[PDB]
């Protein structure tokens, strides 16, 4: 939408209705430049590790998010508002945004 | 004026509930007397009594980040349970509760 208009808002939040609870996050993130652009196989012939510890796998220059921690949604006073009033909880629905690049 | 025991002054309170039983007069004389009934039969009554309030509440709104205190029961091994009864069947409540937990700012 242009380099001096900005994509989005920070929403950042925490709603209670009577059987919802909706958490919105946002925070500011830094993305380097991985592997110099290049995808690399990975193992541990170098490592030397044990016949346990042995794995082959690949490093790619891409970066991923992740919001897979309760802290990331909930402040502790929300937390406590939770735990402290509610027999359970599940997630129904997720939105997610990424903005101002 | 917010009575100084703590609480709600109204200007018109919940009204008195006032209740007797109606006297029943024993064995009159045979012959008139003016003097008033002083012998009744002995008695008294029993039942059930029921109180439904509404109270409106007023939900917090805080934007705080730390977890609030709250009034909890506590977790150890103990003799009884707080607010509850013992061997003998007597209720008993070990603690006056307040109402101030949760804060806001001034």
């Amino acid at each position: 939408d242009g380099v001096g208009n900005a994509s989005g808002n920070w929403h950042c939040d925490s709603t209670w209705l009577g059987d919802r609870v909706i958490t919105t996050s946002t925070r500011t993130w830094a993305l380097p430049t991985y592997n110099n652009h290049l995808y690399k196989q990975i193992s541990s012939a170098s490592t030397g590790a044990s016949n346990d510890n042995h794995y082959f796998g690949y490093s790619t220059p891409w970066g991923y998010f992740d919001f897979n921690r309760f802290h990331c949604h909930f402040s502790p006073r929300d937390w406590q508002r939770l735990i402290n009033n509610n027999w359970g909880f599940r997630p129904k629905r997720l939105n997610f945004k990424l903005f101002n690049i | 004026p917010s009575p100084l025991m703590g609480g709600f002054g109204l200007k018109n309170p919940p009204p008195q509930i006032l209740i007797k039983n109606t006297p029943v007069p024993a064995n009159p004389p045979a012959e008139f007397s003016a003097t008033k009934f002083a012998s009744f039969i002995t008695q008294y009554s029993t039942g059930q009594v029921s109180v439904e309030i509404e109270w409106e509440l007023q939900k917090e709104n805080s934007k705080r980040w730390n977890p609030e205190v709250q009034y909890t029961s506590n977790y150890a091994k103990s003799a009884n349970v707080d607010f509850t009864v013992d061997n003998n069947g007597l209720y008993t409540e070990p603690r006056p509760i307040g109402t101030r937990y949760l804060t806001r700012p001034l």
